[PDB]
């Protein structure tokens, strides 16, 4: 999964 | 509200204690109580709120993904009928997740966003609104799915417009908003080219503004810039 | 019981799904529902029950330790008065932990232990009874602390007596019981010499019986033997 | 902390 903050 | 009898300051203190104890459900309940006192949130308090619910919903999302994967396999040609239990339990977790998202969106709508006038607060809350509609979109399948997606898009877009007018390109809120809106494009809106363009332009504009920053601000901005690069590497 | 309307087999299925999703509170609720159907538990089912509650109470214990540490520091000479919040929140977590322990002990008393006649079931449940009294002892400070400790000791002792009569020295339940009773001696009963003697004798008697085992049984037994050695290394 | 199972 891609990075989110 | 079961926190209605507790002092605002005590709720904030206990949210920090809950964080130290990795008790994020408690942390979120304490911060919901603090929001419901009706006063605006300081920068630190906004981040306590976001940390709490991001950890709670993050666990729900991970569980939902495991269960959805099991459910899809139970539905492949050749599978042995296992009854309604996998669907039921995925539904249970999904409903709990939707409830958490609805709770956060409710706090933003009553009344955090409408009182948020400074860019750092307003962009932060609108990013949150986009994020929690995005999590609703991840599990949505019904008549409302397109409207949920457009609600996420609209919140992200308003946050983007404010951030480009009012914050420098290295501002970590601006960077994290762009990171997440880029993921929205890739994973939710079936717009990988938009996702890649946004991540690249955000990265390059931030790079060019790093020279203005202190050492500590540089560390904060370059951390999120690395996440943009990480996603670009995943996608290209 | 909110699980009263669900089939026993569906509860067991969903406990396994909850485990895969790392949703241990759900897992424990499903297994409590299964126990409350009133039938005895198979070996697999007993271990689902124990895995669920061990994970739940393990998280509570870790949180309690963090909060207790903060509380003791707030009480050192030189500390700035922080108000009642640290104590209150430690108390909250402590009460939730005691509730989980009381729930498990209640399941064992109504009526798992009294129907457990085979050594593998009876020793397993009596070990659990000692374990959950041990967790109550870890947080106990009142008029009842000695009685809680003696309840743990008594359950462990009955389990030990049965295990020595009815199981080989490499039986993993027997080994895990001795491991935990040894920790009871060291950490709860202020009996480090008893803890060390028990761990060493258990290890040596198991070593001498390994030659009787298949490759897979050998792996199971030597895993717990390594934990005995690990503790002995910590303690000597 | 010591090991338990
Ligand atoms: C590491 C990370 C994820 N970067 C980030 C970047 C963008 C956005 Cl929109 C959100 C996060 C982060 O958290 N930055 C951060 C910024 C400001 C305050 C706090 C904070 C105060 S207090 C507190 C706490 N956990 N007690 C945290 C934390
Ligand atoms: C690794 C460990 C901790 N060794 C141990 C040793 C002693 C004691 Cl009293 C307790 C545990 C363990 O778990 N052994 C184990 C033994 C028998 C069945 C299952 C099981 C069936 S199903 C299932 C599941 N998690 N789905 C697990 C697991």
């Amino acid at each position: 999964f891609p990075a989110t903050v | 509200g079961a926190m209605g009898s507790m002092e605002r300051a005590s709720l904030i203190q206990k949210a920090k204690l809950a964080e130290q104890a990795e008790r994020y459900e408690d942390m979120a309940a304490f911060m919901k109580g603090a929001v419901e006192k009706g006063e605006e949130l300081s920068c630190e308090e906004r981040n306590l709120l976001s940390v709490a619910y991001k950890n709670v919903v993050g666990g729900q999302r991970a569980a939902w993904r495991v269960l959805s994967s099991i459910e899809q396999k139970s539905n492949e040609e050749g599978s042995e009928e296992k009854g309604p239990e996998v669907r039921e339990y995925r539904e249970k977790v999904e409903t709990e997740l939707q409830g958490v998202c609805d709770t956060v969106l409710g706090l933003l709508d009553s009344h955090l966003i409408k009182e948020a006038g400074d860019a750092e607060s307003r962009v932060f809350y609108l990013k949150m609104k986009g994020d929690y509609y995005r999590y609703l979109a991840e599990v949505a399948t019904g008549d409302d799915k397109k409207r949920i997606i457009d609600s996420a898009r609209s919140a992200y877009q308003e946050a983007m417009d404010i951030s480009k007018k009012e914050m420098p390109p290295t501002n970590p809120i601006r960077l994290g908003l762009a990171l997440n809106f880029s993921v929205f494009h890739y994973e939710i809106a079936n717009s990988p080219e938009e996702a890649i363009s946004l991540a690249k332009t955000t990265f390059d504009e931030a790079m060019a503004d790093l020279h203005t920053l202190s050492e500590d601000s540089y560390k904060d901005s370059t951390l999120i810039m690395q996440l943009l690069r990480d996603n670009l590497t995943l996608w290209t």
